[PDB]
């Protein structure tokens, strides 16, 4: 928004907004350049975005064209899990039923991750990610 | 008459041999020929073989075809005294063929079909687990209603009054009577409609004769079948629609999730084919013409439910907002746009099958549907179906930024029109194509490729009753050049032209109709004209078609024209050839005896659409920079020439400015080129010769 993009620099529109506003994937919070640079420059600490406590790491930033945090997280996790599963049980022979069932399972996993449920099934999905990565290494 | 009899023989031989014919009929004397030729051609074979599929461009031609068809019924019932199985079914507008919106709604909008779906859903819901039925229902599918038409003609107005008396609804009568294979009189926007042509194509059951009446705007109708402008507000309606879909997801996931799982199993087991094969009398959504699409085995989002469809739909509309927020000038290739979309997020080329199914699923799970959100979802759904399929000739274009606020627009450019018309040449044969505003008739074998025969008009007699002069010298020959630019130049010269219109209108005060290439000249001469004696002496009042035309305003202007000409007053009708209402009702002195044309017709250039279709037709037929400034203008001028011709018993005069008219043909090619001041005295003599030769030639 034009009124919130940094807890210290929330209204820089009349100060010539020439600085970008980075967002850490472990916070999903907007921080302007001159602030975040000092943040990870003085040490990996948390940002004070409305009392945020999640630690902001050095570098590992991203540019955002803004498609809501829900869809951005669903496409990041969607691409990551899509790379973990790779082309396993997909285009191996040409079947349509088992392929659509496996895609239904993957989309149900992404659904359980974007909903969180009760922080119990998502951990099993993480173990599934470690198992799929172990299968891709072999 | 022998002249029309020749066209009767041509229609006969083309119906008995050819599969399609390009017949050029004279304006004003060729409407009643095919109507009887088709019926007699059906009687000579055996009474019920092929049926009349008459297609017009307006509703006035539909009403004229209905009353002339009634003249055929009376004509065949007054000469033999034997009653036969009558035909004639009037398929008109939904708002004009319904009775309930005139009792409680009091509206004539395009949402009457939604209320009709509310009543139909009320009937289905009172026949299943339980609004009222409607006004009268449950008796519209019986044999008596199926026989009220073959025993007596009840089409349109007679059907409206007959339903108002017999307490019936005409919508289900017409819909149930499309399968009866009567004489259907519908427009071109129904034969090629990505929502209506499917059901009509499934009810007529093919095997008939199609009649393309006034087939000169076929390319315009095929163009109007696509091109939807995305103007930043559809993004907000798509956002609120996605939020409404999320709320509906919370509602169906809150308490009642069994029906969504059962219908989901119906999708996994029987797919879209079973979903559309089980539902009866349910509201449908848009589709890129399934008979032309030919895509079966529609999988429901790789076997997924609704939350994934609204998630990928939110990602899709957000990607659309991302593609609509760019610099200014940018053109898209529909394949490169789909590849870029795949680079942003994988969704494959199957969102078409994912829209046609999920929309029906949501419909099957919705009982209180919001109209704007569902409409926006249908728009995004159509955009998905047309970025997933149909790519040859299709060209996605982004409107440039010109202020940059009023700007984020995205329009899709349609494909080759031959593709859209194609199915009628497999469904049918002996399709007669008649038009009175086609000259030359070679741009239809060229553009739109199809094998056919060419028959030109062979009727031309009594040239003294059809005064056809043209004006070249306007006294200074300076307004004919300044009246050809897109933006007018030298306002004083335009004021002089308007003064020439005042002198010409004063010379011939007997009903004047003026056609303009655009409304810019009208709005420039109507602001401050320095003269008004024509309105104060001979015309009493002037008739101006608004640049934003209104139905009631145009109707009051036409009725005002008929009453003004029926009181011995007359009025100038400042209209645009490119505007609405092309007219076609004449055969009387109430219409303009003299018609004035401001130069030649012009199409708006400097547009991305004209350049896209320009290069497309350049690659197709290589008719670059030559036919788009003479063929379209020739049709637009012929629309004004057709109003002057109204039978040999009547006369008229049409003044065409600009010498460039000599570069194009015209109906009845008998034209003399002279000045306008001389044309004043020439018309002054014609207004007496036309009145003297009548009783002499009779
Ligand atoms: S049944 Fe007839 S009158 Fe009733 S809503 Fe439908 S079209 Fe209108
Ligand atoms: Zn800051
Ligand atoms: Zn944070």
């Amino acid at each position: 928004e034009n009124k919130d993009m940094c807890p210290i620099c929330k209204t820089d529109r009349y100060l010539s907004p020439d600085v970008k506003f980075l967002v850490n994937p472990e916070c999903y919070h907007r921080i302007c350049e001159s602030c975040v640079d000092r943040i990870f420059s003085l040490g990996p600490a948390q940002c004070p975005y409305k009392g945020c406590d999640k630690i902001l790491r050095k570098n590992k930033f991203k540019t955002q064209i803004f498609d809501d945090v829900e869809v951005e997280k669903e496409v990041d996790i969607r691409k990551r899990v899509f790379n973990v599963f790779n082309k396993t049980i997909d285009d191996f022979n040409g079947d349509l039923v088992e392929y659509n069932k496996y895609l239904e399972e993957v989309e149900d996993i992404i659904y359980k991750l974007d909903h969180g449920i009760d922080v119990a099934k998502t951990e099993e999905k993480l173990r599934t990610y470690e198992e799929l990565n172990k299968q891709l290494i072999m | 008459y022998p002249e029309q009899y020749n066209y009767m023989c041509d229609i006969k031989k083309t119906l008995d041999v050819g599969g399609n014919s390009i017949l050029e009929m004279p304006s004003g004397t060729g409407k009643t020929v095919s109507l009887l030729s088709l019926t007699i051609a059906y009687q000579m074979h055996y009474p019920e073989h092929r049926k009349i599929i008459y297609c017009s461009r307006t509703m006035s031609e539909i009403e004229k075809a209905l009353v002339e068809l009634e003249n055929l019924m009376d004509y065949r019932t007054k000469e033999l005294g034997y009653q036969e199985d009558f035909r004639g079914l009037g398929l008109t507008s939904r708002k004009n063929l319904c009775l309930h919106p005139e009792v409680s709604k009091e509206r004539k909008g395009t949402v009457v079909d939604e209320k009709c779906r509310r009543m139909t859903n009320g009937q289905a819901k009172r026949k299943l687990e339980e609004v009222e039925l409607c006004e009268y229902h449950e008796n519209l599918y019986n044999i008596e209603v199926e026989d009220y038409l073959p025993k007596g003609v009840f089409s349109f107005e007679k059907l409206l009054k007959y339903c108002e008396e017999k307490t019936l609804c005409p919508y289900f009568i017409v819909r149930r009577m499309i399968s009866l294979c009567n004489i259907i009189i519908y427009s071109y926007h129904y034969l090629l409609d990505p929502k209506i042509a499917e059901r009509v194509s499934n009810e007529v059951s093919k095997d008939s004769i199609v009649i393309f009446d006034e087939a000169h705007n076929i390319d315009n109708v095929c163009i109007e079948s696509l091109s939807l402008d995305l103007t930043t507000d559809a993004l907000r309606r798509a956002t609120r629609g996605a939020n409404a879909l999320d709320e509906r997801i919370s509602e169906v996931r809150k308490v009642d999730s069994q029906k969504l799982q059962d219908e989901y199993e119906k999708l996994v087991q029987g797919l879209x084919x079973x979903x559309x094969x089980x539902x009866x009398x349910x509201x449908x959504x848009x589709x890129x013409x399934x008979x032309x699409x030919x895509x079966x085995x529609x999988x429901x989002x790789x076997x997924x439910r609704a939350e994934h469809f609204v998630s990928f739909l939110k990602r899709l509309i957000e990607y659309l907002k991302t593609r609509m927020k760019v610099l200014h000038v940018i053109s898209e290739t529909p394949k490169s746009f789909l590849q870029h979309l795949k680079q942003l997020t994988f969704i494959e080329r199957k969102p078409l099958r994912f829209c046609s199914e999920r929309l029906s699923l949501l419909v099957r799970t919705l009982e209180v549907t919001e109209v704007e959100d569902f409409t926006a979802l249908k728009d995004i759904a159509t955009f998905a179906t047309l970025i997933s399929t149909y790519e040859e000739g299709f060209l996605l274009i982004i409107e440039p930024y010109e202020i940059a606020v009023p700007n984020p627009i995205m329009r899709f450019t349609c494909l080759d029109a031959s593709i859209a018309i194609k199915p009628v040449f497999e469904r049918f044969s002996s399709v007669i194509i008649t038009s009175g505003t086609i000259s030359p008739l070679d741009m239809y074998p060229r553009m739109l490729n199809f094998k056919t025969v060419l028959q030109k008009s062979y009727a031309m007699t009594l040239a003294k009753k059809s005064f056809l002069p043209m004006i070249i010298t306007k006294g200074s020959d300076q307004v004919a050049i300044s009246s050809r630019f897109e933006i007018r130049n030298d306002p004083s010269i335009v004021r002089n032209y308007g003064s020439m219109l005042v002198e010409f209108a004063k010379i011939t005060p007997d009903g004047m109709v003026v056609f303009f290439p655009s409304y810019l000249y009208m709005e420039s001469i109507v602001s401050m004209w320095q003269t008004m004696g024509i309105l104060d002496e001979v015309w009493k009042h002037k008739l101006i078609l608004v640049e934003t035309p209104d139905a009631q305003e145009t109707s009051l202007a036409l009725e005002t024209y008929r009453k003004a000409c029926s009181n011995g007053r007359g009025a100038i009708l400042l209209s645009v050839a490119r505007g609405k209402v092309s007219e076609g009702i004449d055969f009387d002195h109430q219409y303009g005896r003299t018609v004035l044309m401001i130069g030649i017709p012009f199409q708006y250039t400097e547009s991305r659409i004209l350049k896209a279709r320009l290069e497309f037709m350049r690659e197709n037929y290589r008719i670059r920079e030559n036919d788009f400034l003479s063929f379209d203008a020739m049709r637009h001028a012929a629309q004004c020439l057709g109003r002057v011709l109204r039978g040999k018993d009547d006369y008229g005069v049409m003044v065409l400015a600009d010498r460039r008219f000599s570069r194009k043909r015209s109906q009845l090619p008998k034209w003399i080129a002279q000045g306008l001041s001389d044309a004043d005295l020439n018309l002054s003599t014609d207004m007496a010769i036309s009145n003297t030769k009548q009783f002499l030639r009779t």
